[PDB]
């Protein structure tokens, strides 16, 4: 879904 | 959930002086397989949207001058100014960058207290960036008396 | 030059929902996520989520869920998002920001949405309805002078300053 945002 | 906190909230400052403010998050902001601490930073000046200083706690962006360095690790983080100038004049935001939901600092304000250690440009630039900050308030001013008058207009003809 | 151009209404009646429009021109726009934040008037931020334009996938600050939802146009290059429910606590600037892996690094200006609060002046008469805003301009006019007094007491050291030199 994103780069590193979890 | 991460929660974040600013110290100090306001900050008197001067020509050229050092400053340093802190962030320090409720939880680690280490991402440790990317091994990066995914922390940023923001100046906003009144008027406009905030504008990205420092990602992942210390790279700056295209155009940040040296003069901003951002530094920490895990929970805890400082911005540092080297030498201010008029421009730095603004409101600071650290955020967190690294997990859901994305949270912000309430803000550092460098408001200057009280004059001729600044350059001629340092004062025209700080007189310039007033204008904005004035604009701001009577804005809201026109925003709260806009309303007042909805439902007076709506009622005159019904 | 990176973009993004924010648009929407600014005045709602409460119960309103409002559709604000962002428009990113100058970068491949399914590369970055896209962010919507809200900024009160108590200078707080706070982020309501985000969108992912090849997926459609979108995470919600559960603070938000419902009261916004997000959708994009790849094809126009537009991300939207829809305030629902309007209360006079939704007035704020929202702000859609790019966000890749450098964290939020391009803002839109933001889109100002003022909620008036929102019956007893329908039975008024029209001389007082005409009254009352007749009262309200010299009102707002005193109250923006007290704001141009506020900071010619800041402008007025930095002049002199300047004026020494």
């Amino acid at each position: 879904h994103h780069h590193h945002h979890h | 959930d991460i929660v974040m906190t600013q110290s100090p909230s306001s900050l008197s400052v001067s020509a050229g002086e050092k400053v340093t403010m802190s962030c320090k998050s409720s939880q680690s902001l280490l991402n440790s397989g990317h091994q990066k601490n995914y922390l940023a930073w923001y100046q906003q000046k009144p008027g406009q949207p905030p504008k990205l200083l420092i990602s992942g706690a210390s790279t700056r962006e295209s155009g940040v001058p040296d003069r901003f360095t951002g530094s920490g690790s895990g929970t805890d983080f400082t911005l540092t100014i080297s030498s201010v100038q008029a421009e730095d004049l603004a409101v600071y935001y650290c955020q967190n960058d690294h997990r859901y939901p994305l949270t912000f600092g309430a803000g550092t304000k460098l408001e200057l207290k009280r004059l001729k250690s600044w350059t001629v440009e340092d004062l025209q630039k700080r007189l310039l960036a007033l204008d904005p900050m004035m604009e701001q308030e009577i804005e809201e001013i026109r925003q709260k008396y806009q309303c007042k008058r909805q439902p007076i207009l709506d009622a005159i003809e019904a | 030059e990176v973009q993004l151009q924010q648009f929407g209404a600014e005045l709602v009646k409460p119960g309103a929902s409002v559709k604000i429009s962002c428009k990113a021109s100058g970068y491949t726009f399914t590369d970055y996520n896209m962010d919507w934040v809200k900024q009160s008037h108590g200078k707080s931020l706070e982020w309501i989520g985000d969108i992912n334009p090849n997926y459609d996938s979108t995470v919600y600050n559960q603070k938000f869920k419902g009261k916004a939802t997000l959708t994009v146009d790849k094809s126009s290059s537009t991300a939207y998002m829809e305030l629902r429910s309007l209360t006079s606590e939704d007035t704020a600037i929202y702000y859609c920001a790019r966000d890749g892996a450098y964290a939020m690094d391009h803002w839109g200006q933001g889109t100002s949405v003022t909620v008036c609060s929102g019956e007893f002046l329908k039975s008024w008469t029209v001389e007082d309805l005409q009254k009352r805003l007749l009262a309200l301009d010299p009102m707002m006019e005193q109250e923006i002078e007290e704001i141009r007094q506020k900071y010619q007491s800041k402008r007025q050291p930095i002049l002199d300053a300047i004026e020494a030199k």
